[PDB]
């Protein structure tokens, strides 16, 4: 089976460098042209670069020409992308992709197999565990038989964070929103759940927030205010 | 640079519908156009290559047609696993380019949001910043308008929103909007409110509070 395992992603300061790797298996690597494609958070696919089977012809997207270098090692069956002078616009998930047919077959080029992707975040922000604050419903609320409560997961870097409720024992009505990037360079997220209004002071609701890049675990009990 | 323009940018359809997605190229590219499917957080997959050739293993309900400047991706009977984003891609010249993508979404009945507002916790105020969260829960369609007001003045440039994918159970959207301000500014105003406009609401709905549980 064809496999393309990528590695080398992470956080890089603006203006610095990073090398991405794509280890191929299950096909004759050295007779295939290979490509890099990227996708910025919430954006479309964007072609990056191509290298021919023997490494001789390389072409680049307009926005990376000069800065990025594509290369290959046909003995280790590995594709590389050296990324230099990174900007915030280079933040993206980077996929490697294999052409459908050997380079010496003259056909329409299509990308028939893709790697799983590796995330590159270009930012000067320092790693920081999130602060978890309660989104508490009002005690004297009379507006309905359902109440919403939640956790505000604020000021962490980098992505991602995991949010469960009651250690995963509560999944019905749970909405964890995509994170947003604040002007400070830190991410912010909300996870909410709707529950019976009559349950609020009786059933204990705890949001579990884990942030691997800082080894931070926070359990916040959310209770009604006043 | 050959430009690929897809249309529509998104469409809502139901299981069993015939769905058609168009891709238009800025210059003739013969049959050098491919189609890809992508699901959130997963790598793209090739569906159609060379305008109309079906990739091995891809179900026969996917077909491509067209040539020159006008191409079509057709799903003859939309299946649940077909809700996804679709991309056309030209291999006629370098650089290779992609369409902006078409999101195929689940169609359902209009549902008004339930609106909730959350004041900042006293715990957050100790750090010097205040967040005020407006939640819009389980609505359809996705389009909605959130207006923040502070002491009855319409705000702009101090909020951020985020919207979930369609819920796996009822195909509705949820939206959270956060108004952020310092503790000093938060203490200088009394009434905080978000006003929601949506197709399911006869009139806009406002959830408000007075600072200090007043």
């Amino acid at each position: 089976e064809v496999q393309l395992v990528e590695s080398g992603g992470g956080v890089v300061q603006p203006g610095r460098s990073l090398r991405l790797s794509c280890a191929a298996s299950g096909f004759t690597f050295s007779i295939y042209g290979m490509h890099w494609v990227r996708q910025a958070p919430g954006k479309g696919l964007e072609w990056v670069a191509v290298i021919s089977y023997d490494g001789s012809n390389k072409y680049y997207a307009d926005s990376v020409k000069g800065r990025f270098t594509i290369s290959r090692d046909n003995s280790k069956n590995t594709l590389y992308l050296q990324m230099n002078s990174l900007r915030a616009e280079d933040t993206a998930v980077y996929y490697c992709a294999k052409e459908g047919r050997p380079s010496d077959i003259v056909v329409v080029v299509a990308f028939d197999y893709w790697g799983q992707g590796t995330l590159v975040t270009v930012s000067s922000a320092s790693t920081k565990g999130p602060s978890v604050f309660p989104l508490a419903p009002s005690s004297k609320s009379t507006s309905g038989g359902t109440a919403a409560l939640g956790c505000l997961v604020k000021d962490y870097f980098p992505e991602p964070v995991t949010v469960s409720w009651n250690s995963g024992a509560l999944t019905s009505g749970v909405h964890t929103f995509p994170a947003v990037l604040q002007s400070s360079g830190l991410y912010s997220l909300s996870s909410v759940v709707t529950v019976p209004s009559s349950s609020l002071g009786t059933q204990t609701y705890i949001c579990n927030v884990n942030h691997k890049p800082s080894n931070t675990k926070v359990d916040k009990r959310v209770e009604p205010k006043s | 640079d050959i430009q690929l323009t897809q249309s529509p940018s998104s469409l809502s359809a139901s299981v069993g519908d015939r769905v058609t997605i168009t891709c238009r190229a800025s210059q003739s590219i013969s049959s050098y156009l491919n189609w890809y499917q992508q699901k959130p957080g997963k790598a793209p997959k090739l569906l159609i290559y060379a305008a109309s050739s079906l990739q091995s293993g891809v179900p026969s309900r996917f077909s491509g047609s067209g040539s020159g400047t006008d191409f079509t991706l057709t799903i003859s009977s939309l299946q649940p696993e077909d809700f996804a984003t679709y991309y056309c891609q030209q291999s006629y010249s370098t650089p290779r380019t992609f369409g902006q993508g078409t999101k195929v979404e689940i169609k359902r009945t209009v549902a008004a949001p339930s609106v909730f507002i959350f004041p900042p916790s006293d715990e957050q105020l100790k750090s010097g910043t205040a967040s005020v969260v407006c939640l819009l829960n389980n609505f359809y369609p996705r389009e909605a308008k959130v207006q923040w007001k502070v002491d009855n003045a319409l705000q702009s440039g101090n909020s951020q929103e985020s919207v979930t994918e369609q819920d796996s159970k009822d195909s509705t959207y949820s939206l959270s909007s956060t108004l952020t301000l310092s503790k000093a500014d938060y203490e200088k105003h009394k009434v905080y409110a978000c006003e929601v406009t949506h197709q399911g609401l006869s009139s806009p709905v406002t959830k408000s509070f007075n600072r200090g549980e007043c």
